[PDB]
């Protein structure tokens, strides 16, 4: 939801629906394709916002069916580097913590979160920031957190192998999340 | 034709075989020393000379205000078209 | 299979075709030599062209460059028989469409 | 799939809230949800983009006044691409405004970033 | 996790084919898996397949029993994969034998460099640029080029003589050089002798076999002598550098086929398997590979070492071609195997009896009888052939009530269906082994059913010995119980019948849209007018004349 | 007018075919053992698919008889929609 | 804009039409005829040539690459 | 590359041209075993040619005779293509670490720059211990370790050149323009 | 241009095949 | 040549030269000598790129030009003198070892611009000892021509060929006199350093090296 990119395919539309208009269709038909995915890099494709140009329809012989190359342009999911972001903590790792946003469910932020952080597994999922410059701070992270402000850095790309994360941010914190921040 | 040599392997061969001997060190000098820095400083300013060019493809996407760290100051040298083919005209 | 006692079907050569080029019937062709023949579907890439698997590509290492054909089975035959004889047959897709 | 431009026409997040407030309405309406997968995943992110949109505190603008706006940040220095990244956000909080400027200490002044703090606070409702 | 975006083209297609050969390092880009041992088959139990051998499942399954490695599938749905043998020892080929006996005339053997002046390299590479080249133009000049390269014996930019380059034997190269002649003592040569004259001292059964002593070319200098070419004259050597190389020219990296594209056999006489002579040959040059290397740390005599290394050579080399002659008497081997020219060559080959017959289904062919009471584009057809003869089509919304009373009726009576296919699910199902009252309320829009040939159906009618474009005629379908083929005697003329001994065959088209193609273009009515004179070939027959 | 067009009088034989024709898979069957296919991966020329046979083995609709000509279809279509304003992007707004 | 190519339908692309629209009809399509009774779509496919109520828009190719388009209600359909 | 063992072989080949290999057993005092395997090594890497002396006209290589002869020429002919490789291979190790930690260089170095500036109008303690306590220990064992690297890999392309001139000067030498 | 036989050189096809019925009387599959 | 020094000389030009020149550097030497045209075609790089590259290219004297059959201009890259950019460090300490600091700076400068002119090194090399000294900043520019004619008079530094149509022919003289210069402008002469006087003086040095190690330290002496 940042950035609109335009494409072109080939859509084919099933000969029995010969009755709608074809614009209504060929949006619905192109909706129906691009709605959870990440291609290669320009990101995770939100949803269609229209086309720009219609071209003519082409009947091959001995399929039927009407091939139709369209313009369209779809909104991705592509922040920049310095952007931050507001997410809710799922989980705590002994290598950063798992944060997921609403839609996109995989965030990691790496030990590179504070100056003096404490992380430790004996039995469930914890976190310590100590802080002592010139008085005592003591802040305690639990299994659940809300409401965590950090900056996406590190924009990694995976191509997915023939059938495991294609798209993968790690982020610094900036605001814990009652408010403190850090420089 | 075949005599008695029968063999039979089930681990392929390792990757990076196992070297008999270690490669031998070099040598030391002031000559040596002063080299290393001297094609270091070479490299250095050949790399921000005016004949390198520094402006291929300036794959931009969103501008800042610290201009001066995305474009490099250049000059351009002398092209003495008197000594140069003349059909070659910039 | 060949003969009547197999349960084989009949056998259609040249003799015929040129009967049906002469007319100018080219999907009736194509039906009774391709579709009720032998009718396989395999992915190329348009980069390199070779035999790949799944739509993955194991030269190039990328799956955007793909796509897919109808070849009968014969013609993939002795494309993967020819590639012993130190011969690399690479296709190059163009766009029909276009 | 073949694409002309990748960085290009970069939009706000109340532009697609604002489109996709309507586009379920009436699809819901007209469309009675034929397909079982195409359609629950355009749903799925239908209404996860929405709550993540609602949850945000930046729905309650008119376009009017994210002009006038925009007409006010053109004024000074800071940035084509900051003028929207701070409206994503509320910029009430005066740390975070130097979270957002990579370098607002020596660019502008303490008081040159409040004025513009109480117009932003006079603009943005709560 | 989410998923990739990954989506097929339809709208393409081959528009050209360039040929071009592999090197080794792609081999091995290409390639799956490396097989180091040579037993086929593990000794377990049961029959099962050895990892890392030549009968690999990880290439592509062969049978209904066992699924694939690298993509889980069938052998229906598997292309295949190939691998990689390391060779010890560089073998020839046999299809770049003459390639590479005139490149050897063509460069130096020293120098790695044409034998050419610069103006007549430009001239030669002045007619290389053109904007027009057919394959029949580049042939000549290969010739051209290697007699102006072989007139000169001495190169212009060194000062060493060559001499020429002949085969020998079946895969040897001897280059003549080191020539002792009676007009002029070379300093070359002599030094060549003195060289070998302290080399007399414990052998005197070599000074007089010294004047046939001269240079040897194998396998291994061959290699190298191939990779200190320069890349800027290779161009001008009628050599494609995009395609081919000089240097890939000698074997070295063994590709393994798939294991599809050679089928076991299995016969139920004395519970004998037979694989494919290809893994057979595959699975010697294994053993042969090994026998070299443990001979190395044993240490044999030289000659022990060539005999094998000729061995491999040659084993590899009768391979492909398997018709190799001038082959060493006790080399030559007693069983009879087809390669990879011999899949080619032959009446049952794959050019001319694969691609060219590809017999297809769905036909019949039985003997004509005369039956005067027909139109001229009807034929009768028996119910036995009716029976068996399926046609599919889709249920339209008209087409309800007259497929649900045809698959009510059954496969026992003539008008009825036999295979039923859903709509969504791809899979066909029997009508004889379940029920009919019910499968005819489940049914739905875009219904696949194959019924029996009823009449009023575009169906060919043709006989074997074809002559004219005439022979091949498309009528009306109409079933007749006598078992027996019948047509009007009118159309006996263009089929050139003698209704004696006359056997005619009859095919029924599968697409919907082609059975149009043939009631325009191969109609009786509209072919009643022959081509070549413009006479009408269907009048009458002598009875109906008298 | 067949043998005519292009040089001399051509004859029809395995020769003059190959002087007629440039395709090399044609004349696979013509020819004899390995000799023009181990060429053809020596010279490496590109072979077009354009051929009625060549169409035949490979798979492709030929060109001569009903594959010349194009369909086309016929429905209710606009050539340019109106497009959706960008209402943050404005260039008299940004000053660049 | 003005046609140089002969008016009369061929049968070649007469064949094709026929063809291509008897195998679209038989996708369940939306007839633009008054059909009565009867099976065989490729027979009422040629009812609707007859009638000139095809929409399907032949394009010729020229051999330099122009490309001519024709309706099958301006064609001249003569038996 | 071998060792001296067959370095000793070598040049005895070398001094008694075209040897016999039933000869270099008692010339050379090694055991059999292992002399034909460092032979058949030696023959393998293209070190040493092979002659064969032939009885009849055909060749015959179960009865004919086997020479082992060396020329110096095509071996340095052929390391002078090998050492271009392996200047090749180790420019590209000397490029590949520049781009693994091009990023932390470039951060790091630019933290340095805006220190040194202020450093010439004031200098305070614990500022001086923010820029200690700012770069981690990995982040600046980084530079320690790819300073080395590269330090070691120039080092090693001048000793392999060098190499390419002792090599070079006696190719030309027998080059003789006609 | 050499002078070749007709018969040897080209290969026999279906053409060459004379389909013609005589009394004559008296693999793997999956 | 073979593939493996075209991949080398890639690489040189990439890392000391341009992406841009590098590419139609490397395109030059699988093919001997083609007009601009058909190169700016096969290259695919735009005309203005191409000529700056070629450039670049004749200014550190790496590809040659002449004229043929009719007007045309075909160009020849000579690799085999490109290879040689590895050696500019040790070029540089055997002009250190028994000159001073004088002759390495002005040699190092002429192999990083190739033809130039010695009225302009002088100056350039005058002004940056004068930078990084301290308290005298007075560098006589007679004493640093005198290392240029030393390298002169024992054969270190040549003249190139002088400016005597599409193009100009080129051609040298054996006369390589130093013109009278003036210290308080001399144009068409550019002086380069020779690569096989360096080549010769490495040739007696690894002599003399060879047989002080060989039997004695005096006979080295002697040789
Ligand atoms: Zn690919
Ligand atoms: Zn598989
Ligand atoms: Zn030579």
């Amino acid at each position: 939801m940042f950035v609109l990119v335009e494409m072109v395919d080939t859509v084919r539309i099933p000969p029995w629906q010969f009755e709608r208009k074809l614009n209504d269709s060929i949006a619905e038909e192109l909706n129906k394709k691009l709605a959870n995915k990440v291609v290669y890099n320009v990101g995770l494709c939100i949803c269609l916002f229209d086309i720009t140009k219609l071209e003519d329809a082409y009947v091959f012989p001995g399929d039927g069916a009407s091939h139709t190359k369209v313009h369209f342009r779809c909104v991705v999911f592509h922040p920049f580097l310095d952007e931050i972001l507001i997410g809710k903590i799922k989980g705590c790792s002994p290598e950063g913590v798992h944060v997921s946003l609403g839609f996109f469910d995989d965030i990691l932020i790496p030990p590179e979160s504070l100056q003096q952080p404490a992380k430790f597994d004996e039995a469930e999922q914890v976190w310590v920031w100590e802080y002592e410059t010139e008085e005592g701070a003591h802040d305690l992270y639990m299994d659940t957190g809300e409401e965590i402000r950090f900056r996406v850095v590190d924009e990694s790309f995976v191509d997915t192998s023939p059938t495991e994360a294609p798209y993968t941010l790690v982020g610094s914190i900036s605001e814990p999340g009652s408010w403190w921040t850090s420089n | 034709k075949g005599e008695k040599l029968p063999d039979v392997v089930l681990k392929p061969p390792p990757l990076f075989p196992d070297t008999d001997y270690k490669p031998v060190p070099l040598k030391t000098g002031e000559g040596e020393e002063y080299m290393l820095a001297l094609k270091q400083e070479l490299r250095e300013t050949m790399k921000r000379m005016p004949y390198f060019i520094e402006t291929p493809e300036e794959r931009q996407d969103i501008e800042r205000y610290s201009k001066r760290y995305m474009k490099v100051y250049k000059e351009e040298w002398i092209p003495d078209w008197r000594r140069l083919p003349r059909e070659m005209m910039p | 299979t060949e003969g009547r006692s197999r349960d084989g079907g009949l056998r259609l050569g040249e003799m015929e075709r040129d009967c049906l080029i002469g007319y100018g019937a080219s999907m009736l062709l194509l039906e009774r030599l391709m579709i009720s023949s032998d009718a396989f579907e395999v992915d190329v890439c348009g980069q390199c062209g070779l035999l790949g698997y799944s739509g993955w590509c194991h030269y190039c290492k990328s799956s955007c460059h793909v796509s897919s054909l109808r070849i009968p089975y014969a013609c993939k035959l002795l494309f993967q028989e020819l590639q012993s004889m130190n011969i690399i047959p690479r296709l190059k897709l163009s766009k029909y469409n276009e | 799939m073949e694409v002309k431009d990748a960085n290009s026409a970069l939009l706000s997040n109340y532009e697609v809230f604002q489109l996709l407030t309507d586009l379920k309405e009436q699809r819901k309406e007209s469309g009675k949800n034929k397909h079982s997968s195409g359609q629950q995943n355009l749903n799925t992110i239908t209404y996860e983009t929405l709550k993540y949109i609602s949850k945000t505190p930046c729905r309650h603008q008119s376009p009017e006044i994210v002009r006038e706006f925009l007409t006010a940040l053109k004024s000074h220095k800071l940035t084509k691409a900051e003028k929207l990244q701070l409206l994503n956000h509320r910029p009430v909080t005066a740390v975070e405004i130097q979270l957002m400027v990579e370098e607002s200490e020596e660019r502008l002044t303490e008081e040159q970033i409040e004025a513009l703090l109480h117009t932003v606070t006079s603009i943005l409702p709560a | 996790v989410k998923e990739q975006f990954r989506e097929t083209d339809v709208a393409k297609k081959i528009s050209h084919i360039c040929f071009g050969m592999k090197s080794p390092e792609e081999m091995r880009q290409q390639a799956h898996i490396q097989v180091v041992s040579k037993n086929l088959y593990s000794q377990d139990n049961q029959h099962a397949p050895l990892l890392y051998g030549v009968l690999d499942h990880r290439m592509g399954t062969s049978e209904k029993d066992r699924p694939c490695e690298t993509c889980g599938k069938n052998l229906a749905d598997c292309l295949g994969h190939y691998g990689y043998i390391d060779l010890e020892l560089p073998c020839f080929h046999v299809g770049y034998f003459r390639a590479v006996i005139g490149i050897l005339q063509m460069i130096c053997k020293t120098c790695c460099h044409i034998m050419l002046s610069q103006e007549e390299k430009k001239q030669f590479l002045d007619y290389l640029k053109r904007p027009g080249l057919t394959y029949l133009q580049k042939r000549g000049l290969k010739k051209k080029i290697s007699d102006k390269c072989r007139k000169k014996n001495i190169c212009h930019h060194c000062g060493a003589f060559n001499g020429t380059v002949k085969k020998c034997g079946l895969l040897k190269i001897i280059h003549e050089k080191y020539k002792t002649n009676k007009k002029v003592v070379d300093p070359i040569v002599s030094n060549f002798l003195q060289s070998f004259e302290t080399a007399i001292e414990h052998n005197k059964e070599v000074e007089p076999l010294l004047g046939r002593a001269q240079e040897n070319l194998n396998p291994l200098v061959v290699l190298n002598l191939f990779k200190r070419i320069p890349a800027e004259d290779v161009p001008l050597l009628l050599m494609n550098p995009e395609a081919g190389k000089p240097s890939d020219l000698i074997l070295t990296r063994l590709l393994v086929p798939p294991l599809c594209i050679r089928p076991s056999v299995v016969s139920d006489l004395k519970s004998g398997t037979n694989e494919d002579d290809l893994t057979m040959k595959l699975t010697e040059i294994i053993f042969l590979n090994d026998v070299i290397k443990k001979h190395r740390i044993s240490g044999a005599k030289t000659q022990m070492i060539m005999e094998d290394w000729d061995f491999l050579q040659l084993q590899c080399a009768l391979y492909i071609n398997s018709e190799l002659s001038g082959i060493p008497l006790n080399m030559a081997p007693k069983k009879w195997t087809r390669g990879f020219v011999q899949r080619l060559k032959g009446k049952q080959g794959r050019f001319r009896g694969n691609l060219s017959g590809k017999r297809v289904d769905f036909s019949g062919r039985t003997v004509i009888s005369p039956d005067p009471n027909l139109r001229i584009d009807e034929v009768a057809v028996p119910v036995h052939v009716a029976k068996i003869l399926t046609f599919p089509e889709k249920v339209n919304k008209a087409n309800i009530n007259f497929l649900r009373k045809l698959v009510q009726n059954g496969p026992e009576v003539h008008p009825g269906a036999n295979f039923i296919q859903q709509r969504h699910t791809q899979m066909k199902r029997f009508l004889k082994y379940g029920n009919r009252e019910k499968m005819a309320q489940e049914l739905k829009y875009g219904d696949i059913v194959e019924r029996h040939l009823i009449d009023g159906d575009v169906v060919l009618f043709n006989r074997q010995p074809s002559l004219h474009k005439l022979s091949i005629m498309a009528h009306l379908a109409r079933v007749k119980p006598h078992r027996t083929f019948r047509f009007n005697e009118c159309v006996c003329t263009p089929y050139n019948a003698d209704f004696d001994g006359d056997e005619m065959n009859l095919h029924l088209p599968q697409t919907e849209e082609a059975k149009a193609e043939a009631l325009v273009l191969m109609g009786t009515k509209a072919n009643l007018v022959t081509p070549r004179n413009g006479e009408p070939l269907i009048a009458a027959i002598q009875d109906f004349l008298t | 007018d067949l043998m005519t067009y292009k040089g001399e009088v051509l004859g029809i034989t395995r020769f003059g075919l190959a002087k007629m024709k440039e395709s090399v898979l044609m004349l696979a069957s013509f020819e004899k053992t390995a000799d023009h296919l181990f060429d053809a991966a020596y010279f490496g020329q590109k072979d077009s698919v354009c051929g009625v046979s060549e169409c035949i083995i490979m798979g492709i609709p030929m060109n001569i008889g009903t594959g010349l000509f194009k369909l086309l279809h016929k429905a209710d279509r606009d050539p340019n929609p109106p497009k959706r304003p960008l209402i943050f992007d404005t260039n008299e707004f940004h000053i660049p | 804009q003005k046609r140089i190519t002969t008016p009369y339908m061929t049968k070649y692309e007469r064949a094709r039409v026929l063809g291509t629209r008897a195998l679209q009809i038989a996708m369940c399509a939306p007839v633009m005829v008054e059909l009565e009774g009867e099976t065989d779509p490729l027979l009422i496919a040629m009812k609707e040539l007859k009638a000139r109520k095809i929409p399907i828009i032949i394009r010729r190719y020229l051999p330099d690459g122009s490309y001519e388009d024709w309706g099958v209600d301006e064609l001249i359909i003569t038996d | 590359r071998f060792g001296s063992r067959c370095a000793r072989i070598f040049r005895l080949v070398l001094q008694k041209k075209h040897i016999e290999q039933k000869q270099v057993e008692d010339f050379a005092m090694i055991p059999a075993k292992e002399a034909k395997d460092m032979l058949y090594k030696m023959l393998s890497e293209n070190f040493m040619s092979l002659q064969e002396i032939p009885k009849t006209p055909d060749h015959a290589p179960s009865r004919t005779f086997y020479l082992y002869t060396v020329n110096i020429l095509s071996a340095a002919r052929m390391l002078l293509h090998r050492c271009y490789k392996s200047i090749a291979n180790l420019i590209e190790r000397r490029q590949f670490e520049t781009k693994e930690n091009k990023r932390l260089l470039e951060k790091s170095q630019r933290v340095e720059a805006i220190i040194a500036s202020m450093q010439a109008t004031g200098a305070e303690e614990a500022q001086l211990q923010e820029i200690e306590e700012m770069i981690t220990a990995p982040e600046r064992q980084q530079l320690e370790t790819l300073k080395r690297n590269v330090n070691k890999l120039d080092a090693s392309e001048i000793q392999v050149d060098e190499t390419i001139f002792l090599l070079e000067s006696y190719i030309e030498c027998t080059m003789k323009r006609q | 241009q050499e002078e070749y036989d007709e018969e040897e050189q080209e290969e026999e096809n279906d053409y060459i095949n004379s389909y013609f019925e005589d009394g004559d009387d008296f693999e793997a599959t999956y | 040549m073979t593939q493996a020094e075209i991949k080398l000389c890639s690489l040189l030009l990439q890392e000391h030269f341009g992406e841009i020149v590098e590419k139609i550097g490397v395109h030059l030497i699988r093919t001997g000598s083609q007009p601009l045209r058909v190169i700016a075609h096969d290259t695919g790089t735009s005309l203005d790129q191409v000529k700056k590259a070629l450039c670049v290219l004749v200014q550190h004297n790496l590809v040659s030009y002449q004229v043929h059959k009719r007007g045309v201009v075909e160009y020849e890259a000579q690799c085999s003198r490109v290879l040689r950019m590895l050696r500019y460090p040790r070029y540089i300490y055997t002009t250190k070892t028994l000159y001073s600091d004088t002759g390495e700076l002005i040699v190092e400068e002429l192999l990083l611009n190739g033809k130039l002119t010695m009225s302009a090194v002088v100056k350039k090399v005058a002004d940056r000892l004068t930078e990084t000294m301290e308290d005298g900043k007075t560098m006589d520019y007679a004493e640093v021509s005198n290392t240029f004619v030393r390298l002169a008079d024992t054969h270190f530094v040549q003249r190139c060929p002088s400016v005597p149509a599409p193009t100009l022919v080129i051609n040298e003289k054996d006369m390589y006199l130093v013109p009278k210069l003036s210290l308080i402008p001399d144009d068409g002469i550019y002086w380069q350093a020779n690569l096989d006087r360096f080549h010769q003086h490495f040739r007696d040095q690894a002599i003399v090296s060879a047989v002080a190690n060989r039997m004695d330290q005096t006979s080295s002496e002697i040789v």
